[PDB]
C-alpha cells in the first residue's frame, strides 16, 4: 500500500457500537467496498497514481462516456423520456468541467429544446410535456452553456414569466409545475431561470399569488426557506421534513440570489446548527458525502454537500473587495479521495459508490464536486449585472499541494477542471454572458 | 395499433411526436421508444389539448403510467380528470396502492396521493387502514424520503400528533433500527413541531425571531421534555455511537429554553471514549454554557480528542470551534 496514504483512509472508524442493525450492515458494506480502492490495490483502478497514493481523473474515458451519453437510447429507457432535459444538462456540464468547448452543440441544443417549450411558456421534458422549472432550469442552463444569441433567442421570456407566475405559492415557495409538489427544488430551479433570464421582479399582473398579498417572485421566499431548517441544523425538501444535503444546497444557493450571503444566510438560517450538521455530512475512511443523517456517502454530493461550503464560507467570511477567512471547515483530501479512488469506472463515467453503474447524472455532479476543491471560490463588491452579489462571484485556483496537512489538494494539476459558479453550476462566464445578453434586451411586449 | 384500431377513440385524433428530428439538426438524448408508448402518447398529447375530461382518457392515463411511472404531466392530468367525473376516490387509493409497491423509489405516485388525500369532500377523516399502508411501505425501506414526507403531510392534515400509531409507528421502526433518522425526524414533528394552523407550516417554531432562537416553544411543557429526554437517554445506552438521538435531544433541549449542561454527567459517563457524540457535547458545554476558569481549556481538549482520534475527518470544523472559543476566551479575559 503507497505510502502516501494516511490510516484515517486505510481503517474503520476507532469507536464501534455491538448493536447490528440495517443502518450499519450497509455502512459496513460499503466500508469494505470502499476499503481496497482507498488504499489503491483494486485491480479494476488505472494510474498513474500519485505522490498521495490517488489514480489520476482518466479523462478520455469520461469524455467519451458523456459524449455518448448525448447519443440515441434504447426503447428500454423510457422512463427517462420526462429527464431528457437533464440528460443534455448532465453531459454538457461534465463536457465543460473537462475543458471541451461545448459551442458545437449550439444547433442540436436549439433543435432539443425548441420542441420542448410550450407556447403557454416553460419548457418541460419534450413534446407535449407540462412546463416544469427543472426542465427550464436543465435547458437554461445548457443554453448558456452552448450560448450564441440564437440559442438565447429561443426561449419565450414573457410566457415563462407569467408560467413562473404561476408556480409562486401563498406560503411564499414554488410548485414544480402547475398541480405539481413545492419543495425547494422547485424554488431554487424556479429562482436561477428567473436571475439568468433577467425576469421582472414583480409577479405577472394577474398571478393568482397576488390575491394572497404577494407581490413579487422574492416576496416570502427567504422567509418560506427558514421554515425548512429542521433541529438538526440542515434544511429539509418542504417545511418538516428530513434535512437533506440536495435541499441544503437549494435553499442556500437560492438565499444567495437574494443577497449577499454574509447577510441573508444568518438572517434566515441558524448557521449554529447548520454549520455541525453540514460538517457531519463527510464520513471517514470514505472521504466523501452522505445526504443525511445515518445513511450512505455518495458521489453526487460532491456536488450537493460540496458546494454548500463555498455559500456558508462567504456567509462567514463576508463580501470580498477587488479579507481573512474561515477556510475550508470540510476535507478536500477525503472528498478527492472518495471521488477519485472509489467513484470512477474502469470504462468510464462515475458513480455513486462502488457496486453501482455510472451514469451521466453521478457523472456530472462527481466532477462538479471534484472541481470544488480545486478553487477559492468567493464572493465580491464587483458585480457584472446592472441578484447583484450572485454575479460577484470570483474564482482563483487553489493549487495542487505537497505534503501533509489538514487542508490539502490531493488531485493533481494534471486532474484540474474548469471552475464553476457555485450557485448556477455552469462556468461563470457561461452565467455572465447569458445574464448580460438578457439585460440589455427589452422585455417583450 | 391498440388505440388507432379502438373504435372508442375513432372520434379523435392523434398528435404525431416532433422531437425536432426532421426539422433542422438532430436532438440530443433521445430515445428509441416502443411503438406501444409512441401511440398512446400521441393519443395524450390529443385529449390534453382538447382538455377532454372522459373514462377513455383515464383509462389512458393508466395504461401510460403502466409504461412508464415517472411521467410527471400524466399523473397531473389523471388528477384533473378524477376530479372532474367525480371519480371514486376511494377507489383511486387502492389503485395507487398497487403502483406504489411496484415502484418503491417513485415520488410521483406519492405526490398524487396528497392531491387525492387532500379532498375533505372524499377524506373527512384518516381513512382505517391508510397507516398500515404507510408501514407496508416502511417494511421495504424504511428511510423513504418521499414515504416519510407524505406522512408528515398527513399527520398534519388530520391533525395526527397526539395520535396514538404516529408514535407507535415510529417505535416500532426505532425498535428495528434505533438509527433510522427519518423515524427520529418524525418523532421531533410529532412532539415539538408546530401546529397552529393559522400559521404556514414549518419544522421549528419561533421563525419570526432571530436565526439563534429557531426552535423555541412559546409554553413549555416541562414533563413532556423530560419524557421525551429519557426517552432519547434510553436509546442512546443501546447504541451511544449513533447520532441520531444526540441530534433529537440537542433539538429538545433548544426547544425547551434548556442547556446542554442538564446533559453533562451523562456525556461524561462516555468518557476510553464509547461516543463521538459525548465529546462534542461536552465541548459545547464548557465552551458555550459554563463561565468558569478552564473550562475554554477543557472544550479544546475535547476538540482536540476529536480532531486528533474520534473523527477526524471534521478536523478543520473542529480547529474552527477552537479558533471560535480562543477567540471568545482572549476576549474574556481581556475584559
Ligand atoms: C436542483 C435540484 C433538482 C436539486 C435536487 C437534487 C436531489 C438529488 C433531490 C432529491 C433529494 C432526496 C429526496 C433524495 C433521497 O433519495 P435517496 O433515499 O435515494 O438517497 P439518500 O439515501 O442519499 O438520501
Ligand atoms: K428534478
Ligand atoms: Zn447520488
Amino acid at each position: 500500500v503507497h505510502p502516501g496514504i494516511p490510516a484515517l483512509f486505510r481503517e474503520p472508524p476507532l469507536i464501534h457500537d455491538l448493536l447490528s442493525t440495517e443502518t450499519t450492515e450497509l455502512q459496513s458494506e460499503t466500508v469494505n467496498k470502499c476499503l481496497p480502492l482507498l488504499k489503491g490495490i483494486h485491480n479494476s483502478q488505472k494510474g498513474p497514481f500519485n505522490k498521495y497514493g490517488i489514480p489520476a481523473l482518466q479523462r478520455k474515458d469520461h469524455l467519451e462516456y458523456l459524449y455518448d451519453s448525448l447519443e440515441d437510447y434504447p426503447a428500454s429507457f423510457v422512463a427517462l423520456d420526462a429527464s431528457r432535459p437533464w440528460m443534455v444538462y448532465w453531459a454538457l456540464a461534465g463536457l465543460c468541467l473537462l475543458g471541451e468547448d461545448v459551442t458545437r452543440f449550439r444547433e442540436r441544443v436549439i433543435s432539443t429544446f425548441t420542441a420542448a417549450q410550450n407556447s403557454t411558456g416553460g419548457i418541460g421534458g419534450g413534446h407535449g410535456q407540462m412546463s416544469h422549472v427543472a426542465s427550464s432550469y436543465a435547458a437554461v442552463l445548457s443554453i448558456a452553456m452552448v450560448g450564441g444569441e440564437e440559442a438565447f433567442k429561443l426561449i419565450d421570456r414573457k410566457a415563462m414569466w407569467k408560467w413562473l407566475g404561476k408556480l409562486k405559492q401563498p406560503d411564499g415557495g414554488f410548485t414544480v409545475c402547475e398541480g405539481g409538489e413545492e419543495d425547494v427544488r422547485g424554488a431554487y430551479c424556479a429562482m436561477v431561470v428567473h436571475a439568468l433570464l433577467d425576469l421582472p421582479l414583480a409577479l405577472p399582473p394577474e398571478a393568482e399569488a397576488r390575491q394572497n398579498g404577494l407581490e413579487t417572485f422574492t416576496d416570502g421566499l427567504p422567509e418560506y426557506l427558514s421554515r425548512c431548517q429542521t433541529y438538526e441544523g440542515g434544511i429539509s425538501g418542504s417545511p418538516g421534513s428530513e434535512a437533506h444535503g440536495a435541499y441544503a444546497f437549494c435553499a442556500l444557493a437560492c438565499l444567495c440570489l437574494l443577497g449577499r450571503p454574509e447577510v441573508v444566510v444568518p438572517r434566515y438560517m441558524n448557521i449554529a446548527t447548520l454549520l455541525p450538521w453540514l460538517s457531519a455530512r463527510q464520513y471517514a475512511p470514505e472521504g466523501g458525502f452522505s445526504g443525511r443523517t445515518n445513511k450512505l456517502v455518495d458521489g453526487c454530493y460532491s456536488h450537493w454537500v460540496g458546494n454548500c461550503w463555498p455559500l456558508v464560507q462567504a456567509a462567514l467570511d463576508g463580501t470580498q473587495p477587488l479579507r481573512s477567512s474561515v477556510g475550508n471547515l470540510y476535507s478536500r483530501e477525503g472528498l478527492t479521495r472518495y471521488i477519485l479512488s472509489c467513484c470512477q469506472c474502469k470504462l468510464g463515467g462515475l458513480r455513486d459508490k462502488p457496486g453501482k453503474h455510472p451514469d451521466s447524472y453521478h457523472t456530472c455532479y462527481a466532477l462538479t464536486g471534484l472541481s470544488t476543491v480545486q478553487y477559492y471560490h468567493y464572493c465580491t463588491d464587483s458585480s457584472v449585472s446592472s441578484f447583484s452579489s450572485a454575479f460577484s462571484w470570483k474564482h482563483d485556483p487553489n493549487f495542487a499541494s505537497d505534503g501533509q496537512g489538514s487542508d490539502i489538494g490531493v488531485f493533481t494539476e494534471n486532474d484540474r477542471l474548469v471552475p464553476f459558479h457555485p450557485i448556477f453550476v455552469i462556468p461563470h462566464k457561461s452565467a455572465e454572458d447569458i445574464r448580460v445578453w438578457f439585460e440589455n434586451q427589452s422585455f417583450d411586449l | 395499433g391498440k388505440y388507432s384500431s379502438d373504435p372508442e377513440w375513432a372520434s379523435i385524433k392523434p398528435i404525431e411526436l416532433n422531437d425536432g428530428s426532421d426539422f433542422g439538426a438532430m436532438p440530443l438524448a433521445t430515445i428509441s421508444y416502443s411503438p406501444e408508448y409512441l401511440e398512446a402518447t400521441s393519443y395524450l398529447r390529443a385529449v390534453m389539448a382538447a382538455n377532454e375530461m372522459s373514462e377513455r382518457a383515464l383509462r389512458l392515463t393508466g395504461d401510460i403510467i403502466s409504461m412508464n411511472p415517472a411521467h410527471y404531466t400524466v399523473w397531473i392530468y389523471r388528477a384533473k380528470i378524477l376530479f372532474a367525473l367525480g371519480k371514486d376516490l376511494n377507489e383511486e387509493i387502492e389503485w395507487l396502492n398497487k403502483v406504489a409497491l411496484k415502484h418503491l423509489k417513485n415520488y410521483q405516485i406519492w405526490h398524487h396521493r396528497q392531491v387525492l388525500m387532500s379532498s375533505r369532500a372524499h377524506f373527512p377523516t384518516l381513512p382505517p387502514r391508510e397507516q398500515d399502508f404507510l408501514m407496508e411501505m416502511f417494511a421495504q425501506d424504511a428511510k423513504s424520503y418521499h414515504v416519510w414526507t407524505y406522512r408528515h403531510w398527513l399527520v398534519r392534515h388530520f391533525k395526527l400528533w397526539d395520535h396514538p400509531r404516529e408514535i407507535q409507528d415510529v417505535e416500532a421502526l426505532l425498535k428495528a433500527d434505533v438509527r433510522n433518522n427519518s423515524a427520529w425526524n418524525h418523532r421531533y414533528m410529532l412532539r415539538f413541531g408546530p401546529r397552529d394552523e393559522n400559521e404556514f407550516d414549518a419544522g421549528l417554531h419561533n421563525t419570526t425571531g432571530p436565526s439563534s432562537e429557531k426552535g423555541r416553544l412559546p409554553v413549555v411543557d416541562e414533563d413532556l421534555v423530560d419524557s421525551e429526554l429519557q426517552y432519547s437517554q434510553s436509546r442512546i445506552l443501546e447504541a451511544p455511537e449513533n447520532r441520531s438521538p444526540w441530534s433529537y435531544a440537542r433539538g429538545v433541549l433548544q426547544a425547551a429554553g434548556r442547556p446542554l449542561s442538564e446533559w453533562k454527567d451523562f456525556a461524561r459517563s462516555f468518557v476510553a471514549v464509547k461516543s463521538s457524540h459525548a465529546i462534542e457535547w461536552l465541548a459545547d458545554v464548557y465552551a458555550e454554557e459554563d463561565g468558569s476558569e478552564g473550562s475554554a481549556a477543557e472544550a479544546v481538549k475535547m476538540l482536540t480528542l476529536l480532531k486528533e482520534k474520534y473523527d477526524p475527518i471534521r478536523r478543520n470544523y473542529w480547529e474552527y470551534r477552537i479558533r471560535q472559543i480562543t477567540a471568545s476566551a482572549a476576549h474574556a479575559t481581556e475584559i
